[PDB]
């Protein structure tokens, strides 16, 4: 649209508490099933199976007299144990658990900026003993 | 195509008792007794295989050959996988020449396989042209 106020449609991100702003969002949504290809046939066959686990994936910005702070405090928060509550941007809040967060930071290329590659998996528990 | 030897026997004798009505003593303790060969293996690799019934000559030399006919047929393996897909007991002839096969051969198994990918393949095993 010609007036669409970008930062008052997509929510600010954060995870675990921790908040951060995002630069991207992304997802792999699904459906798994099988396929069957009956020999000598022009016939096929289809049978679902399930619901395919989701996965987010993000990138972080940090550009601040105190990005190298902000980045080992977020480091800190991402190897915290279990998974924890993630506000995606335009799918609202999930329970996520972190996969992969790469960090890049280059000195004599790009001084300032911080850039992290965040990976999440969608996250339920089940209970202990099988349901 | 794999022809081993450790798997083959030049004499075969069998032995055992005669277990007819009457029969004793010396004629059902003694006498049983054969010794077939095979003149194709080669030196002395001898055997002895024992009967278990009503010891014959004739019994006797049958079970000898029989099993130098098994021995035979092991000596001799020709693995075959041919394309499209009636030879259980077929013989034909087969000309593998880098291997010097020239000779007609018996079909012991037969093995048609699919999948619907990259498939239609036959497998044959053959029996040896001693």
């Amino acid at each position: 649209g010609p007036c669409y106020n970008p930062d008052a449609e997509y929510l600010p991100a954060s995870f675990k508490g921790f908040s951060f702003d995002a630069d991207s969002s992304d997802s792999d949504h699904g459906r798994n099933g099988a396929e069957a290809e009956f020999v000598f046939g022009e016939r096929t066959g289809y049978a679902d199976l399930g619901i395919k686990i989701k996965s987010y994936q993000l990138r972080a910005r940090f550009q601040t007299n105190d990005h190298i702070a902000q980045t080992n405090a977020f480091i800190a928060v991402l190897e915290s144990p279990g998974p924890g509550l993630l506000v995606h941007p335009t799918r609202g809040t999930v329970f996520a658990a972190c996969r992969s967060a790469r960090v890049t930071d280059s000195k004599v290329d790009a001084a300032g900026v911080t850039y992290v590659e965040l990976d999440f998996v969608e996250a339920n528990s089940v209970l202990s003993g099988f349901g | 195509a794999e022809q081993s030897e450790d798997q083959a026997n030049s004499q075969i004798t069998v032995k055992g008792h005669r277990t007819q009505k009457g029969v004793w003593g010396n004629d059902a303790i003694v006498q049983p007794v054969q010794t077939v060969a095979d003149s194709w293996v080669g030196a002395n690799i001898p055997l002895t295989i024992q009967h278990y019934g009503d010891a014959t000559n004739e019994g006797l030399q049958r079970r000898a050959k029989f099993e130098a006919d098994r021995r035979a047929a092991e000596s001799k393996s020709v693995s075959v996988t041919v394309f499209h897909v009636w030879d259980i007991g077929t013989v034909h002839y087969v000309e593998i020449p880098p291997e010097g096969i020239f000779d007609v051969l018996e079909c012991v198994s037969l093995t048609y396989t699919v999948d619907a990918k990259s498939t239609l393949e036959t497998k044959l095993e053959l029996a040896p042209p001693p």
